[PDB]
């Protein structure tokens, strides 16, 4: 599942 | 150009919108990368992270009920309201729009607007960490020890509440801690929403981006979906395109000003 801002 | 905008927007069928910080901001919502610079002195690692939930769950229940309580005084603004009588108009004449927006806020639905994807979650929905129930919570203050708390003043005495006296579950024999239904730093996103997504996103026949840009995230995950069918694309931001290089169609300044118009 998909990171949020992709990790940073 | 406006006009060339407009022929697609009269032939599209199905009107996907896409949405992020830009419009919150507008209505003067702290998002915390423009507008309102920082909460007391923290930052985003001792605030929206699982961690940080886990070793201080008072201060990000102090720091998210001043967000919910803040929304009090923050409207719809323009962009908010052109994007939701839109889809109603056109909902009428069998035109689907849809929203896939970054916003926990529910500007949107505060609009009028109906069929919303929230994909980061929603500042008035809790989870619960026991038993996983979602429920809507508008209430203020979202419990009696948080009342007058969450003060954004650098130097304000920590609430530091007893955690079984934050917002508890409301089912009897749970009684479990609650958290915003967000999505935090390290934490994923829900694949029922981006399979729902994806689909909506094939569907359409003309993708807006609002209070973003295609290039970062969330809009780079799909308008590579989009723009690879020949789907036509539209940033409403306020970022500059370059001095040669245009967009396909970009309308930069404000949503407030430049949305409405075009979604006559
Ligand atoms: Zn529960």
């Amino acid at each position: 599942x998909v990171l949020x801002e992709y990790g940073v | 150009d406006l006009t060339a905008f407009r022929e697609h927007f009269a032939k599209a069928k199905h009107i996907a919108i896409i949405t992020g910080a830009g419009v919150s901001a507008e209505s003067g919502v702290p998002t915390f990368r423009g507008p309102g610079g920082f909460w007391r002195k923290w930052q985003a690692q001792d605030l929206a992270t699982p961690e940080a939930f886990s070793r201080d769950p008072s201060l990000v229940w102090e720091f998210y009920h001043y967000r919910r309580e803040v929304m009090r005084s923050k409207m719809p603004n323009p962009a908010h309201l052109a994007i939701a009588e839109c889809e109603a108009r056109l909902g009428q004449q069998g035109r689907s729009v849809v929203i896939i927006t970054q916003n926990i806020d529910e500007l949107h639905h505060r609009a009028g607007s109906k069929h919303v994807y929230e994909i980061h979650g929603s500042l008035f929905k809790t989870r619960c960490m026991s038993c996983g129930e979602v429920k809507a919570n508008h209430k203020s203050p979202i419990c009696p020890a948080l009342d007058g708390k969450g003060a954004p003043d650098p130097n304000t005495k920590e609430a530091r509440i007893p955690v079984e006296l934050l917002p508890r579950c409301e089912r009897k024999s749970c009684n479990g801690l609650l958290r915003p239904h967000v999505v935090w730093f390290g934490e994923t996103l829900d694949s029922d929403i981006l399979t729902a997504v994806e689909r909506e996103l094939e569907k359409c026949d003309l993708c807006l981006v609002v209070g973003t840009s295609s290039i970062v995230y969330p809009a780079a995950m799909f308008a590579p979906q989009v723009a690879s069918r020949g789907v036509p694309v539209a940033e409403f931001n306020m970022e500059c395109t370059p001095a040669t290089q245009r967009f396909k169609y970009h309308f930069e300044g404000p949503c407030g000003s430049t949305l409405p118009p075009a979604l006559e």
